[PDB]
């Protein structure tokens, strides 16, 4: 289950296509956006991205949101602090 | 009902269970296989992670369902 | 390596206090904020804490910022995709 | 140098290097010792990704040092 950003938009295609009973074609990934929220022990990230495709072999652009569940877990073991700033309020 | 516990390291482990037993129980199933405590294990679905006072049901989870397994030392 | 906000303010408190050859006395954790990011295969995490401690046996307010390298790891075989939206523009 | 090998199961493994060796050339310890291809290894310390290509005074890698492994798996 990869995560680079040319699969994500793949995936999006592919399952609009499913849901929608529609045939776009995948053409090319524009830019791409990515926030991540912490969720107890596991990391979940949001995946905003513009992409091209055809609709009836009519280049158009869409914009896509996947949502990533357990993206990333917890490791305490491997875990490394630094301190960047401390001071007095 | 039979469904699969995957470890970081790839073994896979074999259950037997029903959709009425709760997370706890199942923990138990794999504490007598490995040995592992319950309080010590951590198991993941569908990009979640699992309640102890929920039920396989309450997840929908089914057969040959795959759930993974995550220690705590 | 645990990331319980107590624990990174007493990590800071004894951060500061080697780094510059003080001692300052940890008493309690007031308040965090906390936001992460994905890092190539890697999680961080940003902790902003308000705490106290003793200087002098009299207790004061600090502000200490606190970067955590590597506080979850992108493990791919447990992510969970998701659409959520799809639309021309 | 002796230096420690940590498994996400708990296991601890102990090695032989010195500081001119590569990251590659740990990795190759390690399968030798517990047969896992290279390929396969994730190595990670002080909360970062190791780089084949450098060597562990690179990375400030001492004595009693712990490295953490995380496999790549095809599953």
């Amino acid at each position: 289950n990869s995560l680079e950003i040319e699969e994500l938009a793949r995936f999006a295609v592919d399952e609009h296509n499913k849901k929608e009973n529609a045939l776009l074609e995948f053409v090319r990934v524009v830019k791409a956006k990515e926030q991540s929220w912490k969720d107890d022990e596991l990391f979940d990230t949001m995946y905003y991205l513009t992409l091209e495709a055809k609709d009836g072999g009519k280049k158009k652009l869409y914009e896509a949101k996947v949502w990533v569940k357990a993206s990333g877990i917890v490791m305490y073991q491997m875990n490394f602090k630094e301190l960047q700033e401390f001071k007095p309020v | 009902m039979q469904i699969f516990v995957k470890t970081l390291t790839g073994k896979t482990i074999t259950l037997e269970v029903e959709p009425s037993d709760t997370i706890e129980n199942v923990k138990a199933k794999i504490q007598d296989k490995e040995g592992i405590p319950p309080d010590q294990q951590r198991l993941i679905f569908a990009g979640k992670q699992l309640e102890d006072g929920r039920t396989l049901s309450d997840y929908n989870i089914q057969k040959e369902s795959t759930l993974h397994l995550v220690l705590r030392l």
